[PDB]
RNA sequence: ACCGAACGUGAAGUUAAAGUGCCGGAAUGCACGCUCAUCAGACACCACAAAAGGUGUUAGUUCAUCUAAAUGAACUAGCCCUGAAAAUGGAUGGCGCUCAAGCGUGCUACUUAUACUUCACCGUGAUUGCUGUUUUGACGCUUUCACGAGUAGGCAGGCGUGGAGGUCAGUGACGAAGCCUU
RNA sequence: UUGAAAGGGAAGGGCUUGAGAUCAGACUUGGUACCGGGCCAGCAUCGGUUUGGAGCGGCAGGAUAAUGGCGGAGGAAUGUGGCACGGCUUCUGCUGUGUGUUAUAGCCUCUGACGAUACUGCCAGCCUAGACCGAGGACUGCGGUUUUUACCUAGGAUGUUGGCAUAAUGAUCUUAAGUCGCCCGUCUUGAAACACGGACCAAGGA
């Protein structure tokens, strides 16, 4: 629920020399539209030599998942900043939406690399259509034949402070 | 809290009554206070404020 | 002597806004909109999905 | 604003009297009293003026007659009315249906 | 979550601090608590590490007079008591009254040997710790730092368990007999009417 | 009421027509903001302090309506880390004026409890009722200046539900200050 | 029968307080069997009696009562805030109170 | 001296910063991971640590040998370990905590300041009106609104003491004044 | 000295309530058995403020949601049935590898006409659970229902009932409990200071 995927379309303000400026689109993963347009201007100012004051947002639109109940494996390409430099990396996630995999990626780079949201650029998110496009074993092990596994040591969550029967963990 | 734009609890700084204790001056002030309150003629308001003035603010004519 | 909220007191609402009676009696708050079923995005705009 | 109740007095020991609706729990059990004559019971009937006036005894008999007539149609209803109510250990009034 | 006259807790397999915080809040709210089998309490972390921690505790003593210093109690119930007292405003009269509502024991002495013992799921080690982690038994730690009565408690606990198993065998026999009696009077009119009501 | 609905339907129609004709409809930029001071009165540098005084924002949780131009935009730019602002909807304006609407009559805060009070002070500008005043605010009319200055600064409560964990950083970075652009209405519903 | 109770058991837990300052005018009350704000809202507006014994008889009785009422829930675990005619004395932290079933809305 | 917020006397509501295992008001709340330390770690200012090492574990980058069943090399950076020695016994505030009550991140609710909102009352400053009813108080009465921190210091309105002019044809040996007193 | 009370390495203070003691009041300067009043409370309805409910309903927008379901076309493998080869099976989920495309399971992509749901917003829509407050004191105003110079929820609380007046009710004193509270004065950037004066009291004292 943290994030949505938006398209943001913008251009330069029309002038006499350039009456029909080119339209540029970006795919932005943001909590809301304010942050979405902010990210769009951030990236346009880094790539091209355009500022917010001389441009305008043309369109902001939710991009919904095509198949929100189909299990997918995603590849994500990232540029992130560590404490000591700038690095590119590629990771894989399993989810039913692109936004879900992106939220997991943000949690994952927070957990393993101490990489905050401000320190990550999402280069590309791709649905991996073939089992041969899946590279990482930590997701590849969930794509095997007749997958099954137990859940040992079930801890039941009680509504009372004191229990009159011995604890059990069967399941 | 308030970010006060002006100084708080400021008296107007204009005399609202004679400092004099003369009873007959106060009778005149009573008359012209009624007149200034009930007539909207500027002359009466001017006369009312003049009765409040101190001695150096009423030079002899 | 007492401020009464027009959003709460109906009499104060009608004292300030006479049209509130017409708005309520004409069900303006839940008025239907007549139009046709259309899908104007089915062409190029579907580039929201991929460029 | 008060409520007119009766035990019936023969069943409970509580007579025709007034109670306040905020000091009562209304249950799900219903008795058809459509044939009970309670027309003349008003505020002045319980007006203040020990021994009970004979008219009050007569009216208690009259109302309890039809009341007991309808009550026995429901099995165990009479014994339910004869028994007091109390909260046992583990009874949660917020979770209970009456 | 009912208000009880006394709550008797089997300390076996409970983690020290979690049980301590729960019991502290219980006694502070006017609930009487008894904890038995404090020798069977658990502390997370390997035995050597908790032994080092207790030795760090032992090192602290009033320099100018050792008899005024912190008093280091070695018995497992006193280890639990130290944990609990640190979670109580024990220097107030209300805190002393709360601590007067608590009783802690090695083993299960009378009259608690014939009373119901309960567990606290939020403090139970098998439910709280990740399966691979190491933990300490408080009885073993107490012996290593000077508690003298581990074998006495073990012997008395063996005797109590024999007696309790005899009790349970008798109870189980009567329960089976009563179950047979209830099944015999099944398919009765009252029983069917009860089954309609959920009972 | 008719022209509000006609304005809404026409914008919807123009967006739908742009999708059909392979175009994009860009909404008219907002002309109105509602600015709430969410910072106390201590430790404010002189220039934003003066700016906040000029916006009549001299207490925490005071709110004013500002017509957007380059001049006022740079004014609000200066006060950005001390205010929360956005674009108020019609219903938000109506709720603010109805519940916490007060008029400046002879330097006195006077409740807008009768249309006579509004008409005796803004009648010369063709404002005769509370709905005229709300209309003049919402559609930034020729006499926005007089109507908005006649309105005493709105004295809001703290939000029911609180703020985000930390207020004093921009809305974009998870704080509460700056422009939030339609979410000012949710904040005002919390605070009104 | 063996039981005659028509009230719900409760305890006087604490005053309304921050870390260092207490507010005796508001008491925090634990209702037996109530573990969520959803279940506690049944008891809002119900009357509360703290019943205690005193050395000197009044109208022949040594039993004295302090009356209050439930005002709102407190926290997430089903505690409630209560308002008594006289603030409950702090020595009763941990003492039993009686939550009445009236004013009833069942 | 930092963060929040500046203060008349109160009621109700809501918050800020900071928090919610116990001490302590508020979740042993929901969630994805990382970490096991025979000196773990635990929150700005702030009560320090470096160069340099580790085949502890985790995730990544770039090459290479592979069915003519995976594996090898260099490297990057997270937590952990080593580097890390002082004098009374002792400090993540204490207890204690290990799928945390630790570290990174997301979320839901919840707790409470002399702050904010509405109301009451006090004062200050302004403000409406008041003579054929102004009538023995117009230095009065009355309508409405805003505001209230303070050393040095200024001013205003008052309280108390000895004595003096005037007045109450005042009190008092049937007890003045003084003194003691839930 | 007597009486009362309290007391685990000071005592004292503020706030709050309990307990014990003391004080106070309306049955009035009450009116002629009744009328009428004082105090404390229950309930009802209203007004102001405010917190809730697994709330209920109407409407709008978006890819005029995306999905799903149904119909149609195309494809593939973590390949179903079938078939061919095997180690363990008297094929008693036995079993693995192959081939290939719906068969004795299914899946994916595109799409055609309908129908919903989430998300966001609007309702001068409805129902429902609690808390705190009641300033003012003939009328005058704005509105509303119009049945009418009438009535109203509309320029700030009333109705009704019980109990008590040898009393609940309030205030102070002592004490217990909870929480907070360093020794004043002074010089000073900075004082509780291991800075200075101060054992106590009266009268004098700038
Ligand atoms: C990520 N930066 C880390 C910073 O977090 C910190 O790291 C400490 C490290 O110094 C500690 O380790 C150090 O300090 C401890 C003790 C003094 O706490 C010593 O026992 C130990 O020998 C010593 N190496 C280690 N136990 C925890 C890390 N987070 O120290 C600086 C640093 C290494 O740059």
């Amino acid at each position: 629920s943290r994030l949505n995927e938006y398209q943001v379309i913008g251009r330069n303000l029309p002038t006499e020399s350039v009456p029909e400026p080119k339209l540029f689109r970006m795919r932005i993963f943001a909590p809301n539209t304010v942050v979405a347009k902010s990210r769009y201007w951030y990236f346009l100012q880094k790539l091209h030599k355009v500022k917010k004051a001389s441009g305008e947002i043309v369109s902001v639109n939710i991009i919904s998942e095509a198949k929100p109940t189909k299990v997918k494996t995603f590849g994500i390409w990232l540029r992130y900043e560590s404490r000591s430099g700038i690095h590119n990396m590629y990771k894989e996630y399993r989810d039913v939406t692109r936004v879900g995999a992106v939220e997991t990626m943000y949690q994952d780079l927070a957990a393993r690399h101490r990489a905050r949201f401000r320190s990550i650029h999402i280069l590309k998110v791709v649905e991996l259509e073939k089992t041969d496009d899946v590279k990482r074993q930590y997701v590849k092990q969930f794509l095997t034949k007749d997958l099954k596994f137990p859940l040992p040591h079930r801890v039941q969550k009680s509504k009372k402070l004191f229990q009159a029967t011995a604890p059990t963990t069967f399941y | 809290g308030r970010d006060h734009t002006s100084k708080q609890h400021v008296r107007s700084g204009h005399r609202t009554a004679p400092k004099s204790d003369n009873v007959y001056l106060q009778l005149l002030v009573k008359l012209y206070s009624f007149l200034a309150r009930r007539t909207d003629a500027p002359f009466n308001k001017v006369i009312l404020k003049s009765l409040f003035l101190s001695k150096i603010n009423r030079p002899p004519v | 002597v007492l401020k009464k909220n027009p959003l709460k007191n109906k009499q104060v609402l009608l004292r300030l806004n006479p049209y509130a009676k017409a708005y309520a009696a004409e069900k303006v708050g839940s008025a239907k909109v007549e139009q046709a079923k259309v899908k104007p995005s089915k062409g190029q705009f579907a580039e929201v999905l991929k460029n | 604003n008060t409520l007119l109740v009766s035990g019936p007095f023969k069943v409970n020991g509580v007579p025709l009297r007034r109670v306040n609706a905020r000091y009562v729990i209304a249950t799900s059990t219903k008795v058809n009293v459509s044939g009970v004559d309670v027309s003349k019971f008003n505020v002045e009937y319980f007006a203040r003026e020990k021994e009970i006036k004979a008219e009050r005894v007569a009216d208690q008999k009259s109302v309890d007659a039809a009341l007991l007539s309808e009550i026995k149609k429901t099995p165990l209803l009479k014994q339910y009315l004869a028994a007091s109510f109390s909260l046992k250990n583990g009874d949660r009034p917020h979770l209970l249906k009456f | 979550s009912s208000f009880e006259k006394v709550v008797v807790i089997d300390g076996k397999g409970h983690l020290l601090g979690r049980l301590a915080s729960i019991v502290s809040k219980q006694i502070l709210n006017g609930q009487k608590v008894v904890v038995v089998r404090c020798e069977e309490l658990n502390i997370s972390g390997e035995f050597f590490r908790n032994k080092l921690k207790y030795h760090d505790y032992l090192r602290k003593a009033t320099r100018y007079n050792k008899k005024k210093g912190p008093f280091h109690f070695r018995a497992p119930s006193r280890i639990l008591y130290k944990a609990i007292r640190g979670m109580i405003p024990h220097k107030t009269a209300r805190g002393k009254a709360a601590l007067e509502r608590l009783k802690v024991f090695e083993g299960v002495p009378p009259p608690y040997d014939k009373k119901k013992r309960v567990v606290v799921p939020q403090a139970l080690r098998v439910l709280r710790l990740k399966p691979g982690r190491k933990y300490t038994t408080v009885g073993k730690l107490s012996s290593a730092v000077g508690w003298k009565y581990e074998s006495v408690v073990e012997k008395l606990e063996e005797k109590r368990k024999v007696q309790s198993a005899e009790y349970y065998a008798k109870k189980k026999a009567l329960t089976k007999k009563l179950n047979a009696a209830k099944a015999s009077t099944a398919e009765s009119e009252a029983a069917q009417k009860l089954a309609a009501f959920g009972y | 009421q008719k022209e509000y609905t006609e304005a809404e339907r026409s914008v919807i129609k123009a967006k739908r027509d742009a999708k059909a004709s392979n175009s994009y409809y860009v909404d008219a930029q907002p002309k109105l903001v509602f600015v709430v001071r969410i910072k106390g009165i201590n430790k404010i540098p002189p220039k934003p302090r003066k700016v906040l005084q000029l916006l009549r924002l001299t207490q925490i949780n005071a709110g004013v309506f500002v017509r957007l131009t380059k001049a006022t935009s740079e004014l609000i730019k200066l006060a950005e880390p001390y205010v929360a602002y956005g674009y108020p909807s019609l219903s938000t304006i109506r709720q603010l004026v109805y519940k916490r609407g007060f008029g400046k009559v002879n330097k006195q805060r006077i409740a807008l409890s009768d249309n006579a009070i509004i008409e005796a002070n803004l009648g010369k500008f063709n404002i005769l009722s509370i709905e005229d005043l709300i209309h003049e605010i919402y559609t930034v009319g020729p006499n926005f200046k007089q109507v908005s200055n006649f309105l005493w600064p709105f004295k809001l409560s703290n939000p029911n539900g609180g703020f985000r964990a930390r207020k004093f950083q921009h809305f974009i970075q998870g704080g509460d200050t700056g422009n939030r652009e339609q979410f000012i209405n949710a904040l005002v519903k919390q605070m009104n | 029968a063996e039981s005659h109770r028509l009230y719900v058991k409760g305890k006087h837990i604490s005053y309304q307080r921050s870390k260092s300052v207490t507010n005796p005018n508001v008491s925090l009350i634990q209702i037996e069997g109530v573990a969520s704000p959803k279940d506690a809202k049944f008891y809002l507006g119900k009357r509360i009696a703290y019943v205690y014994r005193a050395p000197k008889e009044i109208r022949g009785s040594k039993i004295r009562v302090i009356w209050g009422k439930v005002t709102r829930t407190h926290g997430n675990n089903g505690l409630v805030r209560a308002n008594f005619k006289k603030n409950l004395p702090p020595k009763t932290f941990g003492a039993s109170v009686r939550i009445m079933l009236y004013p009833s809305n069942i």
